[PDB]
């Protein structure tokens, strides 16, 4: 036994599976070759509780008007693809009434259902790692730290691509001020092979055609500014390169469908019009 | 402090209709502004203020 | 933190149940144990994960700052009679990496100050024991411009007066984040640039916000100057206490380059080894 | 000090009750809450006003005096072998402002003495560890004229003997005001001039009374002088304890000028900003 | 839990609304355009309790003889007025038997009912802040600290005026030794806008014609010398300048009526005759 | 789509002003056109948007055969629909 007694007031001073259907609003997704679906950290998206509400004004919950699947621009997977990234809610800023509520309010909160679709025949090869990264900070391309500008950090539904090797932006007069995400460094100075600590799913073309990730709202705050802060980052990397019948030049589309969930907005004002690239 | 990540917002005042006066009345008036905290207000991490300083 | 499960004896198996075969596409780690693939004996486990707890992992004092101050004379322009240090854990790598294992953290802090002083020359006499003032300056508070200006009254600023030769000074701080947790990473900006305004306006550094603004420490030697110069260094050791962490991340694999996630050098961290070389 | 009230959910309202409209002419502050003017959710408040208490606000050691003494020789007329300091919080601004937030106060006091010494020259030898005598001299008690006169017997005067290198000395004092509270402000005189007597007689300083007369501290180095001069400084830190305060006042907005409320300089404290500039 | 044990004797060593009628004596005040009435600090004036009586000799309580409304000299409010101040009990030193008891006794105590009256038409503009300040110390006009003389510090029922800007008295031979209260500094080096921390009322000419403040006896002592110490200070400032129909040169009277309340006097002697200005 | 409405008309004037406004909610507020062709008002004019339209003191006939206005001609005293206001 030992005896412990606190001699101070403040406690700081104390000693230390395959067939699935997803319906949101007026949108429905059917899948037959699914590898199940992952709920990030086992937490389903939810609305702010009265015990955690910071803003006092009544929130607006568009529900089905905004809690529905929006499909982003399709990308092409080739043998030379290094990977793609999107930022949420940034990727949905021009998507129906969700983007309208996003830009008309000072504070916004939403979870997501991300559905990545990549169908290929039984004679194709390749694997895609689909990772949901909270606070997916990406490295810049200049000797100046944290120098990436807002326009490039928020590409929108197109997102960005990973790079095979790091290139330094030496243009002093007109710096690019863009990201330089290196695929094997995961764009953030960490080995990509460890990226599986994040919620993820692998689309192995021999097994499944799609991946589904249910992202809860993750943040150090109950609600934040959606225009300032991207809660999530979706990163897709080719773990196994695409291959097909030795024909070469094969390319298959990857489509991304994101549904915001449990959307809450506070602080209605005039609409925000961010500066464009 | 003036801080971007913890910025507070913007207060503004506008004319809804306008100020209307009859004749023989001052056409210019004054409003006075007051501020206070609510009962849910709180502070923490006591520090030294920058509103008082001493010389030599 | 608690005890591990025991190992149960396993005999030969001949069945249609195949724990070995799985599908990692689901994103789920197979929770197999040795008894599933090989015959095992019974082992009464006595090992524990007590030292792997998040509290134990961070329960060390880590140097985060070396603040240099001088006691020479007001006339000397090359001697810094006081030093201001922005409070951060990113001036050092080891604690920064251990912390950036996680996206969010929430903890009390323990600051320990180890002060070491020395002479710089010999033929100018000797000095008496020095008293150091370490004044915490929260954001918005006036910042000293001289080593002996009014700011050091500390009527409201917390201040530590350390006598040289005494054991290293120590204070504890509660969780003082304006958010509900400390953000190791902030994927955003403090400003949103608005259409119309000049490119000069609205431009904010990526990943920088006021979540990590904690004020600074101003360190001075309270004593008047002796006829000889004395150089002192305060080493700040930060120990998280009552640690909670959220959203684990892969650790930093390449050298840090600035306060953000930028990398510029040492991008080839892995050595060369044969595929079939043991 | 205790927990704040929770926030109750508020829906749309359409009624003849108008909490927003008020009349400040009454001198009463409208006690509105967010749910009165906007629709609010339910928030279970967990913030507290524990650090805003009057005790916390004053629970810091604030420097109030830097007393300089010397140990050189009786012959040297330029060295002050003892120093007398009238006890007051008005030699420094920060604590003075924090206190003058209120008209009246009543508290115990904690005095901490941080002593730092140094050499003044090199080619005269070295010194042995010094003992300092800090003698409290209440009003009316004899005041030392020499560093080694009979007054330092301290048969009745409380006295602190501090060994250099020991932790800063410390004493506590009860509330020692002859009134029921300390008067931060006294709108009056000690004398009333009477009709008939000469203008020289009856003239008293405005705001000065014996309420703030607390005696002085006489500080000396008990040691005899070494062949070399040693200069020491005692820093006095005052911490109010068990604080009660009455009649809050607006804080000092312009620089202090003397012991009273006089101002002479820095009368333009506010900067320039546009009316419609955010 | 933590354990605390005291190792010393002395505890110091331990660790840390519109229509109103006011009748006092033979005086009565009726108001129809009142903005209610403020009781300073919510404490009504009262007599010394036996549990707090410092002097031992029997007090004298003139009651109605002195506890009655006395009207001071009227001042004029113009567009150029900066404000006025009075000191209590100094403003009542020549008012009936109250002043007699004040000067015949060494110790005096009294609360007050201050009634400020300023009537103007419905075509006038302006607001007056009326502030009751305990220990209303005012700044002097010389480089010498605390150099204001008794005669100027106690003007009487006329009181003094605030100044737009600070002026320094450089007359070395015959110094004025007068106050220099700057209106925006409230005469004491504090911004006037914060003066509302004191008990106060605003006379807005569109709303009310009068202000009423019930000041309890406030002091660090239960009873003091009224000739030495002014318990209260009444400061009136134009918050909104006076204006009327663009005619200009308009001026309206402000009248001050103060009733001492619960007067107690101790230490009867020969009368005090203070030196005059 | 389906929705009810709360219409709030605001018109403040001093105590020395005169005038009255009738504010009418009309279901199926059909308005008369300005041409000899029946029911000839085009979609663009029938749906002005938030600006709406104005009533007219007297009926005017659109005789421009080449480029007909194809706009409404609501007469104020006929309420724009052949009925006394
Ligand atoms: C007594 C005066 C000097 C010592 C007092 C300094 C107090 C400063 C404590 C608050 C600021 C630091 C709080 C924690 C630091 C970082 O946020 C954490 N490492 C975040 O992970
Ligand atoms: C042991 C000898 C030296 C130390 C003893 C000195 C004792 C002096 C304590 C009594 C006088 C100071 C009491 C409080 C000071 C001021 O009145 C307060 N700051 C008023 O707000």
């Amino acid at each position: 036994n030992y005896t412990t007694i606190n001699y101070y007031r403040d406690s700081a001073s104390n000693a230390a599976d395959r067939v699935m259907q997803l319906t949101l609003g007026n949108s429905t997704i059917t899948t037959q070759e699914a590898a199940n679906s992952v709920v990030a950290y086992g937490r389903w998206p939810e609305y702010i509780k009265d015990s955690e509400a910071n803003p006092v004004d009544q929130p607006t919950e568009p529900a089905v008007a905004a809690c529905r699947f929006y499909t982003l621009d399709t990308v092409t997977w080739r043998k030379e693809s290094r990977g793609w990234w999107w930022k949420l809610p940034d990727a949905l800023k021009d998507m129906g009434l969700f983007g309208q509520n996003m830009f008309y309010h000072y504070l916004g909160r939403a979870g997501y259902t991300v559905h990545v679709q990549c169908n290929a025949s039984k004679f194709h090869q390749g694997a895609l790692g689909v990772f949901a990264v909270p606070e997916m900070c990406l490295a810049g391309d200049s000797t100046t730290h944290m120098f990436t500008k807002y326009e490039n950090a928020n590409p929108g539904e197109k997102g960005g691509e990973f790079k095979g090797s790091f290139t330094l932006d030496t243009n002093a007069t007109n710096p690019a001020r863009n990201f330089c995400p290196v695929d094997y460094l995961f764009g953030s100075g960490v080995l990509a092979g460890n990226a599986f600590v994040y919620p993820h799913q692998i689309i192995n073309l021999r097994t499944n055609n799609c991946a589904t990730l249910v992202l809860p709202y993750v943040n150090s705050l109950s609600i934040d500014s959606m225009t300032k802060h991207n809660n999530w980052g979706i990163a897709i990397l080719p773990l196994a390169p695409l291959d097909f019948a030795t024909e070469s030049s094969t390319e298959i589309p990857i489509t991304l469908t994101i549904a915001p969930m449990c959307c809450e907005f506070n602080g209605l004002r005039n609409i925000t019009v961010p500066r464009t690239q | 402090i003036n801080d971007s990540f913890t910025e507070g917002g913007y207060i503004s005042m506008f004319y809804q209709t306008r100020v209307v006066v009859p004749l023989s009345t001052p056409r210019k008036m004054d409003i006075l502004g007051f501020v206070s905290a609510c009962n849910d207000f709180s502070v923490r991490l006591l520090r030294d203020t920058t509103h008082i300083s001493q010389e030599a | 933190a608690n005890n591990l499960p025991d190992t149960q004896s396993s005999g030969p198996a001949h069945s249609k149940e195949t724990p070995a075969l799985t599908a990692v596409e689901t994103g789920a780690t197979n929770p197999l144990v040795p008894s599933d693939t090989v015959q095992t004996r019974h082992v009464i486990q006595k090992r524990t994960r007590s030292e792997s707890t998040v509290e134990s992992f961070f329960a060390r004092g880590a140097c985060v700052a070396i603040i240099e101050v001088d006691n020479d004379a007001p006339t000397k322009r090359a001697s810094k009679l006081f030093s201001i240090w922005k409070i951060t854990y990113k001036d050092t790598v080891q604690l920064r990496r251990k912390l950036e294992f996680f996206t969010y953290s929430r903890f009390d802090m323990e600051l320990t100050f180890v002060v070491t002083s020395n002479y710089t020359d010999a033929n100018n006499g000797h000095a008496l024991n020095q008293v150091y003032q370490i004044m915490y300056i929260p954001p918005g508070a006036p910042i000293p411009g001289k080593w002996n200006d009014y700011t050091w009254q500390t009527s409201s600023n917390p201040s530590l007066f350390y006598t040289y030769g005494a054991p290293p000074a120590r204070i504890s701080v509660p969780y003082v984040g304006i958010a509900n947790a400390y953000s190791h990473f902030y994927d955003g900006f403090a400003k949103v640039p608005l259409a119309g305004q000049a490119s000069t306006e609205g431009d904010s550094l990526y990943g920088a916000a006021s979540l990590n603004d904690f004020g600074s420490l101003a360190v001075r030697v309270v004593n008047d100057h002796n006829p000889t110069k004395l150089t002192s260094k305060i080493r700040v050791y930060m120990k998280p206490k009552h640690v909670r962490v959220w959203c684990p991340r892969p650790p930093r694999a390449v050298p840090y380059y600035g306060p953000g996630v930028d990398y510029k050098d040492g991008l080839a961290p892995l050595p060369e080894k044969g595929l079939t070389t043991y």
